[PDB]
RNA sequence: UAAGGUGAUAUGAACCGUUAUAACCGGCGAUUUCCGAAUGGGGAAACCCAGUGUGUUUCGACACACUAUCAUUAACUGAAUCCAUAGGUUAAUGAGGCGAACCGGGGGAACUGAAACAUCUAAGUACCCCGAGGAAAAGAAAUCAACCGAGAUUCCCCCAGUAGCGGCGAGCGAACGGGGAGGAGCCCAGAGCCUGAAUCAGUGUGUGUGUUAGUGGAAGCGUCUGGAAAGGCGCGCGAUACAGGGUGACAGCCCCGUACACAAAAAUGCACAUGCUGUGAGCUCGAUGAGUAGGGCGGGACACGUGGUAUCCUGUCUGAAUAUGGGGGGACCAUCCUCCAAGGCUAAAUACUCCUGACUGACCGAUAGUGAACCAGUACCGUGAGGGAAAGGCGAAAAGAAC
RNA sequence: AGGACCGAACCGACUAAUGUCGAAAAAUUAGCGGAUGACUUGUGGCUGGGGGUGAAAGGCCAAUCAAACCGGGAGAUAGCU
RNA sequence: UGAAGGUGUACUGUGAGGUAUGCUGGAGGUAUCAGAAGUGCGAAUGCUGACAUAAGUAACGAUAAAGCGGGUGAAAAGCCCGCUCGCCGGAAGACCAAGGGUUCCUGUCCAACGUUAAUCGGGGCAGGGUGAGUCGACCCCUAAGGCGAGGCCGAAAGGCGUAGUCGAUGGGAAACAGGUUAAUAUUCCUGUACUUGGUGUUACUGCGAAGGGGGGACGGAGAAGGCUAUGUUGGCCGGGCG
RNA sequence: UACGGUGCUGAAGCAACAAAUGCCCUGCUUCCAGGAAAAGCCUCUAAGCAUCAGGUAACAUCAAAUCGUACCCCAAACCG
């Protein structure tokens, strides 16, 4: 994914961060706490996929 | 108004008797929040994420119960719970 | 501190030997004074905490020559 | 550079199951293979409440050391030692004595 | 019938605390020793 | 590099891969909460409270930046009196703290020995303080020798427990001279012709290369005994590899390895070509470090305790001559020999191990060895400084005992 | 008015008994003295070791005092056991 | 095809000791002659560990005192509920600060812990529980005192101290009833309040300090007057007719 | 009635008298041993600035962040 995310626009790259935050991260973080989630791997990969993007928006 | 970070406050919805009684019989929700998280930030977070009308947020810090097993002691982590009183437009 | 500005004479130590050679640590403080020197070049008085020999150095050389060296070492006058 | 690996017909050199052939299930980080129908140990598996609870003795395929096994030749028809060579660009394994290729 | 230790967190910290030690010359040497010995509790806090 | 991985106590869960953007190991990057020199102010360390400028916003507001003190440094202002100096603002710039020994300086004990004790000894040791660096300090003769001549320091071995010192007690204890380790020499107190040529101090740059990922890496079987073979037993078979470690009892040949041969995109540690902001050669004539040397007084350092005491350092009081000149040669004086103080730099031999790798022990093997083989500087004790434990092993494999 | 009087709280500690491997490394029981003052008490400060403080006993300075405690000189020294 | 170690036996040497072997043990041992030692322990009021002794002895922590019934449970003098009895009541009651730091409350478990038993527990194991514009802290102010730019002094470390800046035990804005959970409440909910700020409109309008003045802002004792918290009586009220 | 308590409804709700060490009283009387400070609060003007900025009212609106809050507290929870 990193290679495909490296070829993206700076303003477009925020939307994916805010999409990773709005849904996905928060939603799974609540959904896991409520007890409505067997698939606990999604908590991990999303947390890394944030970091990936938040590192990838440090180009200058 | 403070995008992104609002989402990094609200940890989980607390489940208990006192959490139940306050749902039906007083129109509030209990929830765990990040160790900082001011009463403005929690309200503003609930106003976006849960997207419901909020009267006021009360807040308190729970202490880490010292658990022990085998040999070594073990202090649990502290955390902040927030009694968020909703307005008349509610659901969860 | 008891340190001459010009010479750098500071209070050295040593014994106080009696008739029976009973050693006993003492100090040898230098003969310091405050003194106001007329700096002709700049047309003003300058206070320096010099020792009595310093005064003879300032007599030997010019006060300008001493205030040249004092400024070079990073002191104040 | 693991000589013994996942899908490989091995024979046991030393142990109670000396001179027995089998395919490997999964080699581990400690350095201990598990082979099918070889180290059969009768474990007294307790009927645990969560998930399945058979409640009885069961013949588990216990682990065995990597050095105690060896790859089967399927040509001369006996145990054999492994090497490494560079056929074309890639690295590959091969047999010692009757030096062919896996 | 009254004892030597009559505890008080203010007095304790004012007397023996990190900011009380780190202030002085010898205090900064007290900590430098505990750090060399490799202790968990450097000072009361 | 790679077929299995998601560190361990510790299985389980849920998923990623499989001739290669899984996992792993490296290099250089990004991220780096709060305390802590802590540095915006404060404070009871991990907390509290701010100020000025920027971009955004839907009123509610956030967001990132900067603000410590001090030193050298320029700029602008600035007083008591005319310009003045003190002083006040901003930017540039370094310092600040911590870490084991080693080292240079500033201070500096006592027990103890003397069979008591004051001189003396222990000892410039313990300790405290400051300042460095990979070493540091020392250092190119105002040296030391004996009419022969040697030629900066540093360290080692002798010389020698000698000559000396010493309530001539206790004790302390050299030098010259000789073996070695090691080698090296120059700048400023300035003028001509002539000048980039020797010299280094940086930048790019070359190979001999080596360092932090590495890869390959030889050769065994048939029998007997036993739970299990490497063991006994019989023929083997490799060795620039039988160092070593594992594996169900002692393995050269089962596996890791081992010699041994090859490794690097980057970060490099280096040494020679090397263009070069930048730096100064050959050679004339002339200079050659004053409140200093020396002295009086009081201390200290020299093995040398004031003694007949040379020599160096000085607190105090003084005071030369300056190359038709001055110091030293162990009171002192006269001819001979010797060197040129009062201005500077300087690599190596030597000391040292907090630390990262190998490799070895007539070193220990759990009351030993580090206090600490185990989640130990922990529990526990003490207001605090500080003190400070005990506690290893099932089995080959949990096959940890269904019912 | 009072360093007045009697007397609880509070402060002290005169007598006796108890306890003396205690309930307690200084207490209990019964009485006892002061109880508007040179009183008593909470909180926070300051004074540090040949030093402090002392209505003075060599008292007190963390259950330790004719010179505290911890670490260091240090394996002090011991004609003694 | 059984090493060391442990444990026995039978020989053998003048002695320290040797030799061979049954049991245990389940993996190392070591001749000889040399070499080197942390080389041999019963005593040191030796050091550490383990185990004896007195001894199943003293004691079980106040002379406020228990008794019976029913329940729970394997088991009840001690737990739970009940009815008596007794003790404190200027406390042995109920709220704070300091100091502890989950001991609170619910479910379950008695190995140890409780000076006995334990179903009980301030014991173990899970889960829950601490809601503030007004209470307190932080915050504005300062005392004692602390630190202390420059500064003065001091071999060095450092001492003192000005401007400052900290420092409450003191001064400084405002909330009370009533209800409720197993555990919070002046904090949540019903009721009725008040405060100090910011921003906007309207109508007026001399505001403005790190500076001056006011106040804040004050001892001991004593005396009396006026009040209330609080009680007591009657009245009114509901129950009672023993 | 899970036999713990939940829901519903609810009369009178007065006067007298006694009375503090509480409050008025940080007052008054007095005595000498002569009894903190500094802000908030009120007020006064300096340097400035006037069509403004500011000040005073009336209303509207928004805000009041963070920490402690359990439990013991003359005690089996603190100091022994
Ligand atoms: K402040
Ligand atoms: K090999
Ligand atoms: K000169
Ligand atoms: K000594
Ligand atoms: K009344
Ligand atoms: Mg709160
Ligand atoms: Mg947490
Ligand atoms: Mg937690
Ligand atoms: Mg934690
Ligand atoms: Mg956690
Ligand atoms: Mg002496
Ligand atoms: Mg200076
Ligand atoms: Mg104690
Ligand atoms: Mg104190
Ligand atoms: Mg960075
Ligand atoms: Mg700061
Ligand atoms: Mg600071
Ligand atoms: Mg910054
Ligand atoms: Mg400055
Ligand atoms: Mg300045
Ligand atoms: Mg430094
Ligand atoms: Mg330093
Ligand atoms: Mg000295
Ligand atoms: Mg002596
Ligand atoms: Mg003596
Ligand atoms: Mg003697
Ligand atoms: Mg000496
Ligand atoms: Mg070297
Ligand atoms: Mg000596
Ligand atoms: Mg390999
Ligand atoms: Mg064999
Ligand atoms: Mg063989
Ligand atoms: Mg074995
Ligand atoms: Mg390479
Ligand atoms: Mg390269
Ligand atoms: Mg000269
Ligand atoms: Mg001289
Ligand atoms: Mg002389
Ligand atoms: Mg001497
Ligand atoms: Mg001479
Ligand atoms: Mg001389
Ligand atoms: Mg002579
Ligand atoms: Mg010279
Ligand atoms: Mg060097
Ligand atoms: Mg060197
Ligand atoms: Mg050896
Ligand atoms: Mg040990
Ligand atoms: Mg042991
Ligand atoms: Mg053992
Ligand atoms: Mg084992
Ligand atoms: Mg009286
Ligand atoms: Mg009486
Ligand atoms: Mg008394
Ligand atoms: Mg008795
Ligand atoms: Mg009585
Ligand atoms: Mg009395
Ligand atoms: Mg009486
Ligand atoms: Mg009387
Ligand atoms: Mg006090
Ligand atoms: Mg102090
Ligand atoms: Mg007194
Ligand atoms: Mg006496
Ligand atoms: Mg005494
Ligand atoms: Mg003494
Ligand atoms: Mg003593
Ligand atoms: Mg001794
Ligand atoms: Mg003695
Ligand atoms: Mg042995
Ligand atoms: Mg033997
Ligand atoms: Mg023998
Ligand atoms: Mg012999
Ligand atoms: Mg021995
Ligand atoms: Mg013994
Ligand atoms: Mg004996
Ligand atoms: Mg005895
Ligand atoms: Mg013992
Ligand atoms: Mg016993
Ligand atoms: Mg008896
Ligand atoms: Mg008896
Ligand atoms: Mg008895
Ligand atoms: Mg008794
Ligand atoms: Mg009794
Ligand atoms: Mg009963
Ligand atoms: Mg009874
Ligand atoms: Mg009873
Ligand atoms: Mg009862
Ligand atoms: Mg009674
Ligand atoms: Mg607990
Ligand atoms: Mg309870
Ligand atoms: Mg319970
Ligand atoms: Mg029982
Ligand atoms: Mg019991
Ligand atoms: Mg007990
Ligand atoms: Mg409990
Ligand atoms: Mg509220
Ligand atoms: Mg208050
Ligand atoms: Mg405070
Ligand atoms: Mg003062
Ligand atoms: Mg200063
Ligand atoms: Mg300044
Ligand atoms: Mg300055
Ligand atoms: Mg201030
Ligand atoms: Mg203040
Ligand atoms: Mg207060
Ligand atoms: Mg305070
Ligand atoms: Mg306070
Ligand atoms: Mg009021
Ligand atoms: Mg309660
Ligand atoms: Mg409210
Ligand atoms: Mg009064
Ligand atoms: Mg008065
Ligand atoms: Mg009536
Ligand atoms: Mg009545
Ligand atoms: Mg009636
Ligand atoms: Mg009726
Ligand atoms: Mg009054
Ligand atoms: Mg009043
Ligand atoms: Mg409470
Ligand atoms: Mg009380
Ligand atoms: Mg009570
Ligand atoms: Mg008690």
């Amino acid at each position: 994914m990193k290679a495909k995310e490296l070829r993206e626009k700076s303003v477009e790259e925020l939307n994916t961060e805010l999409l990773n935050l709005l849904r996905e991260q928060f939603n799974l973080r609540m959904q896991a706490a409520s007890g409505q989630l067997q698939q606990s791997h999604l908590l991990k990969q999303v947390r890394r996929d944030v970091a990936r993007v938040k590192t990838l928006l440090n180009e200058k | 108004i403070r995008e992104e970070r609002l989402l990094k406050v609200l940890r989980a919805p607390h489940v208990s008797e006192k959490a139940s009684t306050a749902m039906e019989k007083s129109n509030t929700i209990v929830l765990k929040v990040a160790k900082d998280a001011t009463k403005a930030e929690i309200k503003a977070a609930v106003q976006k994420l849960f997207e419901v009308e909020v009267e006021v947020v009360n807040t308190l810090v729970v202490k880490g119960k010292v658990k022990r097993h085998g040999q070594r002691i073990g202090r649990r982590s502290d955390w902040k719970k927030a009694y968020v009183t909703l307005k008349e437009g509610q659901n969860l | 501190s008891r340190v001459c500005q010009v010479t750098g004479k500071r209070p050295v130590t040593g014994n106080n030997r009696s008739h029976a050679l009973n050693a006993t640590k003492r100090r040898f403080l230098p003969n310091l004074h405050s003194h106001r020197f007329w700096v002709e070049s700049e047309k003003r008085f300058v206070t320096l905490r010099v020792s009595a020999k310093g005064m003879r150095v300032i007599d030997k050389k010019g006060i300008d020559t001493v205030l040249a060296e004092l400024r070079a070492r990073g002191e104040k006058y | 550079a693991a000589k013994i690996r996942r899908d490989d017909e091995v024979i046991v050199l030393t142990g109670k199951d000396k001179g027995k052939r089998g395919k490997v299930k999964n080699v581990l980080s400690s350095g201990k293979v598990i082979v099918e129908g070889i180290n059969l140990v009768k474990k007294h598996q307790k009927p645990v409440p969560a998930l399945n609870q058979p409640g009885g003795i069961v013949e588990k395929e216990a682990a065995i050391q990597v050095s105690n096994v060896a790859i089967f030749n399927a040509a001369t028809g006996k145990a054999d030692r492994v090497g490494f060579r560079f056929e074309d660009g890639k690295k590959v394994r091969f047999f010692k004595s009757n030096s062919e290729t896996i | 019938m009254k004892r030597t230790f009559q505890p008080s967190v203010l007095k304790r910290n004012r007397s023996h605390g990190f900011r009380a030690r780190m202030a002085t010359k010898n205090g900064r040497q007290v900590l430098a020793r505990r750090r060399a010995k490799g202790r968990a509790r450097l000072t009361v806090s």
